[PDB]
DNA sequence: GCATGATAAATGAC
DNA sequence: GTCATTTATCATGC
């Protein structure tokens, strides 16, 4: 064994990636506001929207 | 999008012995990436990508013959 | 029916 | 904030 060798995701369903996309093209960035409204909205945590719009415009960059 | 098209077998190889040989620290740097990535006529993004499959399907596969693939 | 490459959540370093 | 990762899902090769 490695010293390197030594949760829990879930797939988002179609209804929130399409809100969250859609609010995404509007601004890439989302104040802590809109992150609070969009938590409430899509049955999510504010951190979860946080990290989804950090993941998606690193996305938007490798595209 | 995830046209997936499996690499040369060779290129595999090539990959593979950098991983078992530096089975210690499974981690190349960003000139070492570039280097693997021209051996096997792939990107660096694809490079990171294969690290990444390879590092927890390993440790996924802890352990039965990956013992002997140490010998890369 | 799995192997394998790529993508989608989630974490951590900086 | 970015960004390289970990991990589970997905889609395709065969």
């Amino acid at each position: 064994l490695h010293e390197w060798t030594g949760k829990k995701r879930k797939p988002y369903s179609k209804f929130q990636t399409l809100e969250l996309e859609k609010e995404f093209l509007f601004n890439a960035y989302v104040s802590k506001q809109k992150r609070w409204e969009l938590a409430r909205n899509l049955q999510l945590t504010e951190r979860q929207v946080k990290i989804w719009f950090q993941n998606r415009r690193m996305k938007n960059k490798k595209n | 999008r995830r046209k997936r098209r499996n690499f040369s077998k060779q290129a595999s190889e090539i990959l593979n012995e950098y991983f078992y040989s530096h089975l210690s620290n499974p981690y190349p740097s960003e000139e070492a990436k570039e280097e693997l990535a021209r051996k096997c006529g792939i990107t660096v993004s694809q490079v990171s990508n294969w690290f990444g499959n390879k590092r927890i399907r390993y440790k996924k596969n802890i352990g039965k013959a990956q013992e002997e693939a140490n010998l890369y």
